[PDB]
């Protein structure tokens, strides 16, 4: 939803959010505002927000709009998201080989929860990588 | 392809929820009240 | 260019997006086993980057077609007459090593006999004159 997260403006706001949550875990969703996948992460992640809350929080990027993060994933620049702890980018191993961010849309709601709450385990842990509960192998 | 490599520096049930965000967006432009 | 062997300028990098049209270019106007060489016409960026024909080539259907027919009648010959006939190993080149050849080439031994069937007189007479030729003849007149 676009009224229920908060959206961000530019890369240092971003870099900012990244930093500044000291004891939750951070999901930005860097995408283009009017794709389909984008849009259905973000009404995904709007409903895992509010859930989520005392432990993780979401964000948003415009990816066209602030630019500054094209070192995060090549230019490859799909409709991703990606994980953040103490300003430690937080890997989480699924099936699809790209560790870094899930560049793919998950439907179940519990199941997004889950995977968020793993990473926050590990984070908790000092952990880098998480395997995720779930497979995929579906949805590169 | 090859134009792509160059440039790497430059550039079904959805539907529903599609309907509901395009009409919130519109519903948010009529209204751009205090 | 080989000289410089990395400059990675702008103009150069546009030019190389038109690779594979090249090269399909350049498949295109192959010589054929009646013709020496393809004296060919090109387009090149300043470089010595994307080097591609831009001639097209098109041929007299039928005097096409007598052309082949020519040259599969020698092929017959030859197949006729040697016994141990040479495989041209693949791939012809050393792989590891980067056998080029430009100045050889040029100051190359005379393009020794191409395909082509020898021509009586008074059976096919008024083709011999202008037949294997590169555009082929019958071009001017």
């Amino acid at each position: 939803a676009s009224v229920l997260l908060p959206q961000l403006r530019t890369g240092w706001h971003v870099d900012q959010a990244i930093v500044t949550e000291t004891k939750r875990l951070v999901v930005i969703r860097f995408g283009r505002k009017n794709d389909r996948q984008c849009m259905i992460m973000d009404e995904l992640l709007s409903s895992i927000a509010e859930r989520v809350r005392n432990f993780a929080v979401i964000y948003l990027c415009d990816i066209d709009e602030v630019s500054d993060f094209d070192e995060m994933y090549e230019l490859t620049d799909p409709m991703t998201v990606m994980f953040f702890y103490h300003n430690k980018h937080m890997m989480c191993d699924f099936g699809t080989g790209n560790n870094n961010k899930l560049n793919f849309i998950v439907d179940d709601k519990q199941e997004m929860i889950d995977i968020l709450e793993t990473i926050f385990r590990g984070a908790r842990k000092n952990k880098g990588l998480v395997v995720s509960p779930y497979d995929y192998n579906h949805k590169r | 392809y090859i134009g792509n490599l160059i440039t790497r520096q430059f550039e079904d049930a959805y539907y529903d929820l599609e309907l509901r965000n395009s009409v919130m967006d519109d519903i948010l432009e009529m209204m751009p009240e205090s | 260019h080989s000289d410089m062997a990395n400059t990675d300028k702008k103009a150069f990098l546009g030019a190389l997006k038109y690779l594979p049209h090249a090269i399909l270019k350049l498949l295109e106007n192959m010589p054929h086993p009646w013709e020496q060489a393809k004296e060919v016409k090109v387009l090149y960026h300043t470089s010595g980057a994307i080097t591609f024909v831009n001639e097209t080539p098109r041929v007299i259907e039928p005097v096409y077609t007598a052309q082949w027919s020519a040259t599969w009648i020698a092929m017959r010959r030859e197949k006729r007459d040697r016994t141990h006939f040479k495989r041209m190993r693949f791939p012809p080149f050393d792989d590891d090593e980067p056998p080029l050849s430009y100045e050889q080439h040029i100051e190359n031994i005379e393009p020794l006999d191409p395909i082509n069937l020898p021509l009586d007189s008074q059976d096919d007479e008024y083709v011999k004159d202008w037949l294997y030729d590169s555009r082929p003849l019958e071009e001017d007149s």
